[PDB]
């Protein structure tokens, strides 16, 4: 169950979405646990450890910078569908539609 | 009619700073968290120690010139932190300091050395202490 | 009333420009949560 | 004349004098520092009808496209 | 439109209330500009 | 009422003002009758506490070791199981009545003398004044420290808790009575109450006004909404030892250094 | 001046006084200086 | 015609994302079924805010309060005074107005007046410490929330002024495909009108859960007292996880309520801001939508940023929904080639906005 097909199928309810691959926004604070558990569950810092601890001109560092951007958007292109290629970018130039 | 005693302690017979840039930075780094009772030496007219006092639980300045003291005392009266202000008069190296977490002094250069050695055999001495002292020592 | 509203009104905008202006004249030729901490105390 | 009513005021309200006498809350005190004071200035004894201009000025002091249409009952 | 000069000033209750003050804080500390005998 | 002092335990009649009986005890510090007003309690300087029987007319027990020095403070949760006891020797001891004897069950140590504790009509909360000038509030049921109270100069000498549980009075040496919400212990006012220091401070029963007693022989009726004083009390010669408050609110009864019981009537 | 600096020094109460012996000892010349058991009784 | 929305969810961003694009939308069905149909008065105070600071905006609100229609205008700014419901706290109107500032005709100077917190909005140090720094990483280089007053529930009397001085074209272009290393945990804990004991007593808490981390731990006391501490007493705690080597940043925070201890807040805090770090990648649950946002106006280039299998829950995919009604963007969610985890890369393709507000 690819995740990404299931969010943009508006007929399944996002509830729907989540149990099968597996509420509003005016609540800025995110859903949590009850303290007893979450109190439980982190007696020990263990599962997080792993987390905590030359161009010549000026010009042609900004070109640098616009083509590797170019370069990026050509992998991930690449690395997509060409059916998932036309839904985000769309119709490229050099179609004739 | 005090003259009497103090006449009998003191005979009432300095180079004084003028950048306030310098006086800033001293309290600045000095970093005085609210729960700090501070102890001021050398505190002149008042310009470092009404600085202080802002910031700390209680100010002890200890000075040695009674003419410099009532200084203090004019520039200190009726004012909300009066209360938080124990001027003490005379030489200091051979009373029993109180307890502070932080020392910040303009000392007189001849009692340097006597100061530094104070602080550090003080039982629980201060956490952190700005001193002032010439270039060579 | 609006005479007494004018002169305020062109006294303000009067003194932005030169504050404006001397601010464009100056730039030609660190904590911002400092003042924070004064209003704590009250 | 007004001086002789306003020291009679204010030490019937016991804003003057010693306070150590030996043989008031500070609030109430303050609401009479107030009242005290309204009415010992005449011009703002009292005054004739015309000699401020205060009610005139105050009206005149409380005196962009689309909007918020609330139609709501 | 623009006007010549300076407009009356208008007394109002605020205006009243800062002038008083003044006045109350010049007693309080004593400061009078009186004239004294040389 | 039963009037505790040094060396005796006499019980008078409101109505006749006739001693009923009276019992041999030490420097008597604090007592409080048991519910059914049959027992009393008494908590002596030298550490002791004696419990005594209107009926028998005599003492029933004494625990010669309830604490090692003065036992400053005393009193009972609202069942009347359960009682509590503040030392100079610095530690609060929770004792049960079971068929009568006493029996330690809890000790609490804290790092200053107490002179005051109190027990909420709900027994929710336990107030508990110390040496250092803060009184702490503890839950009952848990012994879990809740709150800190800080602003007197000198130490709290009473203490007193609101009908429904929502205002602390705290009364000090310093002259003054600061009134506190125990929600988040923040002091709705301090009031400079009395010229001497003030000894006792008592809620009026399902109301917010309450009375004080002070070293200047004064007692003063206050309101605990308006924070005003209503009325002044110029009776005893001496110093006020002492306050309680009838159960109804009736009436007020003050006992004084000048040997004299007073008992003020509600007109 | 001296005089004026002696009546401020005794005017204010936050000043003590250090003789040659190190003792602590206010204006007027005295020596500058709560129990549970006075205050609650 | 108007697209169409039904209910109150998601009512700020679903007219945020209407200014953004300048497409008009429609809101209808608002609580249909309530015994008290239509809007909030909070959310409308929000729409009144959206005015002040846009131009030639039409709102509608139907005669029952159930249905809202919003055609857009230019966002222009400027200095002005709102004053928030007790419904509400500032932060509720606060937080929106970070998705706009930056693409303002002038400069934001907003003083917000009203509660400065609550269980389930924005705090002044989320926003300070926790939104404003992920701005800053898209190019939002100056902007400041000066809290003057203090102000707890239930009576308020805080002020907090947003000033955002940065005025960009749009956003940059994000490439974060990496787990940031958290180097220390900073925090504030403050009070309002109490003694200073509480924010002490709550750091003891915090401290105890994190002193096994091999990270460093300075939790500011933020203590309040005075004329500036509000009208009401009130404490609360919010802890920062923070990542020095790009500048990014994970919080929690939560307020205390009467008959609360201070220690518990302070563990329950620091054990959340432990499950906001394992459940995310690159930026925290309550950060997620800002980042999504300001990717999708960015220039036409395709941005990455990692997110991790936990944060793709109930809110996540009904923001990618409603983005995808207004801007017709979809998120390209693709695997990390890992195993230590289960990441994923959400790529998105700006649809090229610009700042034309602003005058050149």
């Amino acid at each position: 169950w690819n995740i990404g097909k299931l969010i943009y199928m508006d007929n399944i309810s996002p509830e729907e979405c989540i149990r099968r691959w597996r509420v509003d926004l005016e609540k800025f604070v995110p859903y949590f646990d009850t303290f007893e558990k979450l109190a439980k569950k982190w007696k020990s810092v263990d599962a997080i450890k792993e987390r905590f601890l030359e161009y010549d001109t000026w010009y042609e560092l900004q070109k640098a910078k616009i083509s590797k951007q170019l370069e990026i958007n050509n992998i991930e292109y690449q690395e997509m569908t060409p059916e998932q290629r036309q839904r985000i970018e769309g119709f490229k130039a050099g179609s004739y539609v | 009619s005090a003259e009497k005693h103090l006449s009998s302690v003191f005979k009432f017979n300095q180079h004084i700073l003028k950048n306030p840039l310098v006086a800033q930075g001293i309290v600045d780094k000095a970093q005085i968290r609210p729960s700090d009772v501070v102890l001021e030496v050398g505190p002149g007219t008042g310009n470092l120690t009404v600085r202080i006092l802002e910031q700390a639980k209680n100010v002890v300045a200890v000075e040695m010139d009674p003419r410099m003291a009532a200084e203090l005392t004019k520039r200190v009266r009726g004012t909300p932190v009066e209360k938080k202000l124990e001027i003490m008069l005379g030489d200091f190296m051979k009373t029993e300091l109180p307890y502070f977490d932080i020392c910040i002094s303009n000392t007189p250069y001849q009692i340097s050395s006597p100061l530094v050695f104070k602080l550090i055999n003080q039982p629980r001495p201060p956490r952190v202490s700005i001193l002032m002292f010439q270039r060579e020592f | 009333f609006e005479a007494r509203q004018r002169i305020e009104e062109k006294n303000k905008e009067s003194s932005d420009y030169h504050a404006k202006m001397a601010h464009i004249v100056n730039t030609i030729n660190k904590n911002k949560y400092e003042r924070e901490r004064k209003l704590r105390g009250g | 004349s007004q001086l002789k009513n306003l020291k009679a005021a204010l030490k019937a309200r016991g804003l003057t004098g010693q306070t150590n006498v030996k043989s008031y809350d500070r609030e109430e005190k303050k609401k009479a520092i107030a009242e005290i004071r309204e009415e010992f200035n005449p011009f703002e004894a009292v005054g004739k009808p015309g000699i401020s201009k205060q009610i005139g000025e105050e009206q005149r002091k409380r005196a962009k496209r689309g909007g918020v249409i609330d139609k709501r009952f | 439109f623009d006007r010549t000069a300076k407009p009356v000033p208008v007394i109002t209750s605020e205006v009243t209330e800062s002038l008083e003050d003044m006045i109350r804080r010049r007693i309080q500390d004593s400061n009078f500009d009186d004239l004294q005998r040389r | 009422l039963a009037t505790a002092s040094n060396g005796s335990l006499k019980i008078w009649n409101i109505k006749t003002h006739k001693c009923i009986r009276t019992f041999e005890c030490g420097y008597a510090l604090t007592c409080k009758f048991l519910p059914g007003g049959l027992l009393v309690i008494l908590g002596t300087r030298n550490g002791e506490l004696q419990l005594f029987d209107l009926a028998s007319s005599s003492l029933l027990d004494t625990i010669e070791d309830a604490h090692d020095a003065a036992i400053w403070s005393l009193d009972l949760t609202s069942d009347g199981k359960r009682l509590v006891t503040g030392s100079a020797d610095k530690t609060v001891k929770f004792w049960d009545f079971k068929v009568l004897k006493l029996h330690h069950d809890t000790t609490l140590e804290l790092t200053d003398d107490i002179l005051c504790v109190r027990v909420s009509p709900d027994d929710r909360y336990l107030a508990i004044s110390l040496l250092d000038n803060t009184v702490k509030v503890f839950f009952l049921d848990s012994m879990k420290f809740y709150l800190s109270l800080y602003g007197h100069k000198l130490p709290v000498l009473s203490i007193d808790i609101s009908f429904d549980s929502k205002m602390i009075i705290t009364s000090s040496a310093d002259k003054n009575i600061k009134i506190w919400g125990l929600d988040f212990g923040d002091c709705h006012k301090s009031l400079f109450a009395h010229q001497d220091s003030i000894m006792n401070v008592k809620f009026l029963p399902q109301s917010h006004n309450f009375f004080s007693c002070s070293k200047d022989a004064v007692v003063k009726y206050w309101d605990g909404e308006k924070f005003e004083c209503i009325q002044k009390l110029y009776a005893h010669q001496s110093e006020v030892w002492a306050l309680a408050v009838a159960t109804d609110g009736g009436f007020v009864v003050s006992s004084s250094h000048d040997h004299s019981i007073r008992i003020w009537e509600e007109t | 001046k001296r005089n004026d600096v002696v009546d401020t020094l005794s005017k204010a109460k936050n000043i003590t006084v250090i003789n040659q012996k190190g003792e602590k000892k206010d204006v007027s010349g005295k020596t500058k200086k709560p129990d549970s058991t006075n205050i609650k009784l | 015609k108007y697209t169409t929305f039904q209910g109150s969810q998601n009512f700020r961003l679903r007219i945020v994302l209407a200014t953004l694009s300048g497409k008009p939308i429609k809101i209808e069905k608002i609580r249909s079924g309530d015994l008290n149909p239509g809007l909030k008065d909070y959310e409308v105070s929000f729409l009144r805010l959206i005015e002040s600071v846009t131009n030639g905006s039409v709102i509608e609100i139907s005669y029952t309060g159930t249905t809202v229609i919003y055609r857009p205008g230019i966002i222009v700014g400027g200095a002005s005074t709102h004053i928030c419901p007790s419904s509400k706290p500032v932060g509720y109107f606060v937080e929106p107005m970070l998705y706009l500032a930056p693409f303002s005709k002038k400069k934001f100077s907003i003083l917000f007046k009203g509660i400065t917190a609550s269980h389930n909005d924005a705090g002044i140090e989320a926003i300070k410490w926790g939104l404003m720094p992920v701005m800053e990483k898209f190019g939002v280089r100056e902007c400041a929330l000066h809290t003057l007053k203090r102000g707890s529930p239930p009576l308020g009397g805080g002020e907090v002024h947003l000033v955002v001085d940065s005025l960009i074209a749009q956003p940059i272009t994000m490439h974060e495909i990496d787990r940031p290393i958290i180097s220390s945990i900073t925090g504030v804990a403050y009070s309002t009108r109490v003694s200073p004991s509480l924010v002490n007593r709550m750091i003891d808490g915090a401290k105890k859960v994190l002193k096994n981390l091999q990270c460093e731990v300075n939790i500011t006391a933020d203590v309040w007292r005075g004329e500036n501490s509000g009208k009401s007493p009130g404490w609360g705690i919010t802890l920062v996880a923070q990542s020095k080597q790009k500048g990014w940043s994970y919080f929690a925070e939560d307020i205390g309520d009467a008959g609360s201890i201070p220690e518990e807040l302070g563990e329950k805090v620091a054990c959340q801001l432990l499950e906001e770090i394992s459940k995310s990648a690159a930026v925290g649950r309550n950060q997620l939508p800002l980042a999504i946002v300001y990717m999708v106006i960015g220039k036409e280039d395709i941005g990455r940023l990692r997110i991790n299998k936990e944060q793709i829950d109930e809110r996540f995919i009904i923001l990618l929904r409603d983005i995808k009604k207004i801007f017709n963007t979809e998120v390209f969610l693709k695997p990390v080639d890992e195993a230590d985890n289960e990441d994923m890369i959400a790529t998105i393709k700006g649809i090229g906005f610009t700042n034309t507000s602003k005058k050149i």
